[PDB]
């Protein structure tokens, strides 16, 4: 499988033995022309204009367009500080994407960032990074310092008067920390409870100043869009979402990888043509399209485009674009039962339904795999489901984490109707109390 | 000059359409036991010819009552202190018929003038400590110092000295010095200040023993003890 | 008693240089003394804020916070295994298995010699490899029962 | 400002949120976390009121009043069947760990979640699992800390940092083990320490002088004075 | 408990009561009277009595002489057992922890998590 730079702007440059590229090694591919480009040809707010009307989207699973978020910024001249953040925390379940570009190609990552900070007028920037990803770290630092060295960071870059400063934060193992505000307030070094919206992060963000967060993948995609061009960029695919994506499938897979392809691939192929198909002796049952914070989907929904409308259409959501296949041999109550019990050890506590919720459905699932459940049960977990979905709660946590719980109810409810065995026992008796028989 | 305290809060003749204040609550209990152990007559109730109150719950104590005096805020349904919500015209603002109390003066037009008594820098002389007032919340008060839960709150009674002064006098932080004013010698234990002045000592007014009215005088004969 | 070595101090410094709010660097500050110590004992809170300006309300707060900062003492090396969805897809209940059949403590726990700590993780970041477990600083993917004792026995 | 209420119009002020206006009218709205001196956050999300866009809007959505501002032409509900449920259903999470000590508690009678669960009208429970605990901390000879009854409302965090810039007590924890307390055992520094007894809307914090003579309020012969 | 709930349900208000505590924090009437002159055996103390400490029996011989000793102290009011309800107990149920029953120990209570507890 050829990877030409025309249709392969993110992942041409990689090498096949796993090692990561340097900035020699980058230089010659065709490395910081795009950066050379928008630093002396190119205005701040043209670079904004650009990477506006050439249709990208941002590639952390809410599909927001970044030139819209740019043109967020305030246009007040007196407030200079601006910070530009990488939500390199990667945290989400089946995400494996971040890791693969930013360990073996960071100065991608930091061309994005001297990009979007020169067009931000960001006089900083940060990479929030995760605790778990020590290479990457060793790669990003190693990469920024002879970024350093080559004179494309610090004081004065390429002679532009320009000064922009790079970061490596590095996290401390908080899956909320992947959210933006709630980033934000883990970057300051507070507990991580996200912040209300508005105010946006644009206006007031990182300390007060505006601020831009933005992913691994859209910051990749960036440095491309600025050197190859724009209308290069809209024609990569002919669909609503522009440019390639990082897509691919995994869990019980001959090929469990990572691929990228123009959007609007359907997902039958990135299941049978690149990964190979499901197992020997395994049979398709379900797949989720996103990873742990989307719905299951069926065997008819294979032959969709992984583009966002289309999932959408179908009543869930892209998410990462990374794809996970459920064989039959995986009860459906066990895996929900680890997504519910995943995503009610990781909620942040600010807000009541997620934080007294969660572990209720968690219970209640624990007690259908063992086969101790009760009348009322999946009247309460649709119950729980319907108060948990968006504006309810504080941020977006908890319609990420009941979006499998409903759609494992709604696909695949006979499972869930197993496990109901016992009869409804809620007050042990009293002597000498006659009890409320309620019919 | 105190004609102000007429409109302080009404006389004892104000009523709520017709009827007087209750100071405690409606559904108050016990009435035909409390004073059961003395004898179970039930005894008359104390009459409040004084104020508009009455002892006991037959009175008014509605949200929507043109006062401006509340005894504790209970609503049908907030028995919480969130009561207060219900007893204000507008939430976080005022009470809804004004909040008691009058200003005894306005503010006069024409001020006073400057005071050319600048004082000289202070200079401090051998064998005389003056005293550096160190309040605290917990003590310095006549009656809330008598208060035995105050007790345990209640701070050592410690002496604070300069680094300076400590070093000339020999003494560490704890051990006990004497002082004698008045014809009264005292010791107490020393704490170091770093931040006080050299040449003071300081007190902490209102303890046991120590009077508030010794701030700003001046300490004879400190040695240590 | 605890005290603040100078390299930790130093290195606290220059990590808060970095940011405008000495604030920011608190999760670096503990995650020094995590490094340097294993664990966070209970002066590392008053000491840090000390340090950084800021009250130990907050610090421990943070420290409370994430999972990754440990506030009670763990043995020499802390095997962290995926417990998520992708990584149950692909069985790392053997693997928990083999682990509490090994070191014979409970996840969570650690051994009676001070050598193992065992511990449920989130996504490692390897789903494609899974299961995935994660010594103090290396992930190893495609784990096997059997290989789990002599993927132990490489670390003292 | 102009907002309709259950298709009744009022007018308030417009620069204060929907919460605050609807409580200077008479209305009943459940609220925990708000407090009228302490601002929004939106914590406890039991001020939820559905908002409807214009006038001729029949779906709506379910948003929260504290953190809703009282702009002009606002269109909201109360007494909505989908915003009682979920109320309801809010008081019902906050009460799947409420401890059992409601006589043996010194907020019984003074208590915000025991009106705030009768008037939501929970009296049916279906929770059968187990509840989580805490153990306690010594807070000093004033304060009495009892971790089993909070609900986490994140009131006496903001009142004693953000209002009273106290040090020394805040929130650790996590998901569903947040603790609300000193770091350590201690008594409490600050001077402002004695109005977390009525911030706090549950009987975490207890006035333990009052807890030694204990009698509930509707024995407390009261009085105004200074 | 001393949870004053009979007296304040108490029509009539013909119970007092005065709550104390131990050292181990269990609460208990200091003292606890009831004037049976005025006492209508209406049954509503024992109805609103969250640990059925208080009951009536079916003993209706209590006249008197003089009405002083119509007031039963706490000393004429604890009997030696349950009375009508035999196993009933309200700290089993209770939150709090008094002497013999720690935090998490009564129905349906799990163990108390602490917040510096290595588990995720
Ligand atoms: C619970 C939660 C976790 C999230 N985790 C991540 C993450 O790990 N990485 C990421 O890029 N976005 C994550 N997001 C999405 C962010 O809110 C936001 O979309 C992202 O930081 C920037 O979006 P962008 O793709 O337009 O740049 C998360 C959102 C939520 C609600
Ligand atoms: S939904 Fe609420 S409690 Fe859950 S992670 Fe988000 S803000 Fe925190
Ligand atoms: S202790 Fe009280 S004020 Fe603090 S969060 Fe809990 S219920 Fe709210
Ligand atoms: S604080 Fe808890 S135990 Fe006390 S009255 Fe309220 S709900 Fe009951
Ligand atoms: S039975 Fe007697 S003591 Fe009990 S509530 Fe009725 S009048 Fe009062
Ligand atoms: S007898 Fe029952 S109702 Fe009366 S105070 Fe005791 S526990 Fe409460
Ligand atoms: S699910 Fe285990 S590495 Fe991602
Ligand atoms: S009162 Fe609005 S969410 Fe708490
Ligand atoms: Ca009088």
């Amino acid at each position: 499988i050829i990877r030409t730079p025309e249709t392969h702007p993110l992942t041409w440059r990689l090498r096949d033995d796993k090692q990561p590229v340097w900035l020699d090694e980058y230089r010659s591919k065709n490395g910081y022309e795009g950066a050379r480009k928008a630093l002396t040809g190119l205005s701040p707010d043209e670079i904004v204009n650009q990477v506006k009307d050439a249709g990208l989207k941002g590639r952390g699973g809410a599909g927001f367009s970044t030139g819209l978020k740019w043109s967020l910024m305030p246009k007040d001249e007196s407030m200079n500080i601006r910070y530009l953040l990488c939500n390199a925390d990667e945290m989400e379940p089946g995400t494996y994407k971040d890791r693969l570009l930013m360990e073996q190609l960071p100065h991608l990552l930091v061309e994005g960032m001297l990009i979007s900070a020169f067009a931000l007028k960001a006089y900083r920037g940060y990479i929030f990074l995760r605790g778990e990803y020590i290479e990457a770290a060793v790669n990003l630092r190693r990469a920024i310092a002879e970024a350093t060295e080559a004179g494309l960071l610090g004081k004065n870059i390429m002679g532009t008067g320009f000064d922009f400063e790079l970061f490596v934060h590095t996290g401390a193992g908080r899956y909320i920390c992947g959210e933006e505000t709630a980033l934000i307030n883990s970057l300051e070094g507070r507990r991580a409870n996200p912040r209300s919206k508005p105010p946006f992060p644009a206006t007031s963000g990182a300390w007060g100043k505006p601020t831009c967060v933005n992913n691994v993948e859209t910051l990749c995609n960036v440095p491309a869009i600025l050197a190859n061009g724009v209308e290069w960029y809209q024609n990569i695919s002919k669909s609503k979402d522009a440019g390639t994506k990082l897509m691919g499938f995994s869990g019980r897979v001959k090929n469990p990888g990572l691929w990228e392809l123009p959007f609007g691939t359907t997902a039958r192929e990135i299941l049978e043509d690149y990964a190979g198909g499901m197992r020997d002796g395994l049979k398709f049952k379900a797949w989720q399209p996103g990873g742990a914070g989307t719905d299951f989907l069926t065997e008819a929904h294979l032959d969709l485009p992984m583009e966002f409308e289309s999932i959408g259409k179908a009543g869930s959501r892209l998410g990462t674009a990374l794809a996970m296949a459920v064989d039959h041999e995986i009860n459906m109550v066990s895996l929900v039962r680890n997504l519910e019990e995943f995503f009610a050890r990781e909620s942040c506590g600010w807000c009541t339904p997620c934080r007294d919720g969660l572990p209720w459905s968690v219970k209640i699932l624990r007690a259908l795999e063992r086969g101790e459940g009760q009348p009322g049960d999946i009247e309460t977990l649709e119950q729980l489901c319907r108060f948990l979905g968006p504006g309810k709660t504080f941020c977006a946590h908890a319609p990420g984490a009941v979006e499998p719980l409903q759609s494992a109810i709604k696909y695949f409810r006979e499972e869930f109707e197993a496990g109901i065995k016992q009869p409804f026992s809620n007050t042990h008796l009293i002597n000498g109390i006659q009890p409320n028989l309620l019919k | 000059e105190l004609a102000g305290i007429k409109d302080a809060a009404p006389d004892a003749t104000f009523r709520i359409r017709g009827q007087k204040l209750a100071r405690e609550p409606h559904r108050y209990s016990g009435r035909t036991a409390m004073r059961a152990n003395i004898s179970v007559h039930e005894p008359r109730q104390p009459q409040d010819i004084d104020t508009m109150f009455t002892f006991s719950m037959e009175g008014n104590n509605q949200p929507t009552a043109h006062r401006s005096q509340v005894p504790f805020a209970w609503a049908p349904g907030w028995n919480s202190p969130q009561a207060w919500n219900k007893f204000q015209d507008e939430v976080g603002g005022k009470l809804r018929f004004g909040d008691p109390g009058v200003r005894l003066f306005e503010t006069s037009e024409n001020g006073l003038d400057y005071f050319t008594s600048v004082p000289a820098r202070f200079q401090p002389q051998d064998g005389k400590w003056r005293i550096a007032p160190y309040y605290h919340l917990f003590g310095s008060d006549e009656l809330s110092q008598r208060a035995p839960v105050f007790q345990s709150r209640m701070p050592q009674p410690y002496i604070k000295l300069n680094p300076a002064d400590a070093a000339k006098l020999g003494v560490n932080a704890g051990t006990r010095v004497s002082f004698s004013y008045d014809g009264n010698t005292v010791t107490l234990p020393v704490e170091i200040a770093e931040g006080l002045t050299a040449g003071q000592v300081g007190l902490p007014m209102g303890m046991s023993g120590i009077a508030p009215v010794l701030a700003g005088a001046h300490l004879e004969d400190l040695k240590e003890a | 008693a605890f005290e603040l070595s100078a390299a930790e101090r130093e290195a606290i410094e220059h990590e808060m240089h970095h940011y405008e709010d000495p604030r920011a660097a608190s999760i670096e500050a503990l995650k020094i003394v995590q490094k340097q110590r294993g664990w966070v004992p209970d002066g590392a809170i008053h000491a840090i804020a000390d340090v950084l300006g800021i009250p130990a309300s907050d610090v421990e707060g943070v420290a409370t916070f994430y999972s990754q900062i440990f506030r009670q003492p763990v043995g020499r090396h802390v095997i962290r295994y995926c417990d998520s969805v992708v990584c149950h897809i692909n069985g790392y209940q053997g693997i928990q298995a083999a682990l509490e059949k090994k070191l014979n403590i409970k996840p969570g726990q650690t051994t009676f010699d001070g050598r193992f700590t065992l511990l449920p993780t989130c996504c490692l970041g390897n789903c494609d490899k899974g299961p995935n477990m994660m010594i103090d600083e290396d992930t190893h993917a495609h784990l096997t029962p059997e290989a789990i004792p002599e993927l132990l026995e490489r670390y003292k | 400002a102009t907002i309709h209420v259950d298709g009744k119009e009022y007018e308030v002020n417009g620069a204060d949120n929907l919460l605050e206006a609807c409580l200077s009218l008479g209305l009943d709205i459940p609220y925990f976390c708000w407090h009228p001196a302490l601002g929004s956050v939106g914590a406890c999300r039991q001020c939820a009121v559905k908002q409807y866009q214009n006038a001729e809007d029949t779906r709506g959505r379910l948003v929260m009043s504290c953190m809703t501002p009282a702009s002009d032409g606002t269109f909201i509900s109360i007494d909505d069947e989908e915003a009682k449920q979920f109320r309801e259903s809010v008081v019902e999470w906050l009460m799947t760990n409420h401890p059992h000590d409601c006589p043996v508690c010194e907020e019984g009678g003074n208590c915000h979640l025991q009106d705030m669960t009768v008037m939501t009208g929970h009296s049916f429970r279906r929770y059968r699992f187990t509840k989580r605990t805490h153990r306690n901390q010594d807070l000093g000879p004033f304060i009495s800390h009892e971790m089993n009854r909070c609900i986490a409302c994140y009131r006496c965090v903001r009142y004693y940092k953000d209002y009273a810039d106290g040090t020394d007590l805040g929130v650790y924890g996590a998901h569903d083990n947040v603790y609300f307390g000193r770091p350590e055992d201690g008594t409490l520094e600050s001077e402002f320490s004695g109005n977390l007894v009525e911030i706090c809307p549950t009987g975490v914090f207890t006035d333990k002088t009052h807890s030694e003579r204990y009698n509930r309020k509707w024995d407390m012969q009261f009085a105004p004075s200074i | 408990v001393a949870c004053n709930l009979c007296a304040v349900a108490c029509p009539v208000g013909c119970i007092s009561l005065q709550k104390a505590e131990t050292k181990d924090g269990r609460w208990y009437p200091e003292f606890f009277r009831i004037n049976f002159s005025r006492c209508i055996f209406c049954g509503l103390c024992e109805e609103a009595c969250p640990t059925t400490a208080i009951q009536l029996t079916p003993d209706f011989e209590m006249g008197e002489y003089k009405r002083q000793d119509l007031v039963y102290e706490k000393e004429d009011l604890l009997i030696s057992g349950p009375g009508k309800y035999p196993e009933y107990n309200f700290y089993r149920m209770a939150g709090m922890a008094i002497d013999g029953k720690d935090k998490g120990e009564a129905e349906n209570e799990a163990k108390p998590i602490d917040v510096k507890s290595l588990l995720p």
